[PDB]
């Protein structure tokens, strides 16, 4: 329904105390209008980077927040996504 | 081999979440640059663009947004405000392909009615979609003004060998992936999931496939790609191993390596 695909994962696998990138991405979202917020233990992390809304050449658009973060035992990262007035939640999976 | 100079413009006038106007452009794969109608001036996206790239680039890809915006988005922004048309993606594009034959285009998906396929050296639009004065409006900016397709057609080339000269080293890394292979906990749409994990790989032309017997098991293939953050990508092969041994199942992957 131009619902976003969206999804949760780490750049490489996960080793507890050793730096990673966690990363959320979406695409195929048929209003482009979309926020992306990447969450900590359900917090908002802060200075995440995100990419430039853009598409591919099937005119489907993209977008990716991502963050430096480093996984340890007990946390857990998810991804809340408000496209078109919703919020879904998607943890890392 | 082959070479693009991509240029993606998001138009979403009165929009209120967006801005007006966003540019990206990509030499290939790599995200080059980047502008929007709040930033006042483009930013580069790849190191190698902020430093093996003149400053005379920056002030007349300057220029050429204005072209754009101004030889098309105003023209048209009447029309778009009439048709109740939300938002129109741009591609601007010239390709070197082999060095054979060189094609530029320029197309518009205007939203809701088809795209607007415009092949600049003949200079001449057509209707992929629904036709409309658009079609035609817009060839005939480009019939006039010759000076402006001479911004969007040869210096698109020119600017390609520049900014590929700046970044054949980026086009030419070769980040190695990591193949993984993880049985997934048994989810609601397959009963027991084998997922294929190859991240970190950087020429995006790969072959990798789920083998069984070495028979190439495509029943339940589910296939993703996606980017990582550091210019690479990340592949995903998921299939329902139904119940049956899995070390008889493997994972074949060719990357250039
Ligand atoms: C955000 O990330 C950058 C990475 O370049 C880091 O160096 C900076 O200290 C962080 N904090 C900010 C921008 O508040």
């Amino acid at each position: 329904p131009g619902s976003p695909n969206v999804q949760v994962y780490t750049y490489k696998l996960i080793k507890e105390g050793e730096s990673n990138v966690l990363l959320c991405h979406a695409k195929d979202f048929s209003p482009p209008n979309i926020k992306l917020e990447l969450l900590e233990n359900g917090r908002i992390i802060p200075n995440t980077t995100q990419s430039d809304l853009s598409f591919e050449s099937d005119w489907s658009f993209k977008l990716t927040r991502y963050v430096e973060f480093t996984p340890q035992s007990g946390y857990k990262y998810s991804c809340m996504v408000t496209h078109n007035g919703d919020s879904k939640e998607i943890q890392l999976d | 081999g082959s070479h693009t100079l991509q240029y993606l413009f998001i138009y979403a006038p009165q929009h209120p979440d967006l801005p007006e106007l966003s540019m990206s452009g990509m030499l290939d794969d790599l995200q080059i640059e980047y502008y929007d109608s709040s930033l006042k001036q483009i930013q580069p996206r790849q190191q190698w663009m902020a430093s093996k790239i003149t400053e005379d680039y920056w002030q007349e890809q300057n220029m050429a947004v204005d072209a754009l915006q101004n030889h098309i988005f105003r023209k048209i922004a009447p029309l778009v405000t009439i048709l109740g048309i939300r938002y129109i993606q741009v591609l601007w594009k010239c390709t070197v392909e082999n060095s054979q034959n060189t094609t530029a285009f320029v197309k518009l998906n205007v939203h809701g009615l088809g795209v607007v396929d415009c092949d600049l050296f003949t200079v001449r639009c057509r209707g992929l979609g629904v036709f409309s004065v658009l079609i035609g409006m817009i060839e005939d900016i480009l019939k006039n003004d010759p000076t402006f397709i001479q911004l969007l057609n040869p210096r698109c080339v020119e600017n390609l060998q520049t900014v590929l000269r700046a970044g054949k080293t980026a086009l030419e890394r070769k980040v190695t992936p990591q193949v993984l292979v993880f049985e997934r906990s048994s989810t609601a749409e397959m009963s027991t999931p084998l997922l294929c994990l190859i991240t970190a790989f950087y020429p995006r032309t790969i072959n990798a496939t789920w083998l069984r017997k070495g028979e190439p098991v495509s029943e339940d293939l589910t296939v993703m790609v996606l980017p990582n953050h550091d210019a690479t990508y990340r592949m995903e092969i998921l299939i329902d191993i139904k119940n049956n041994d899995p070390s008889n199942y493997y994972c074949q992957v060719q990357h250039c390596s």
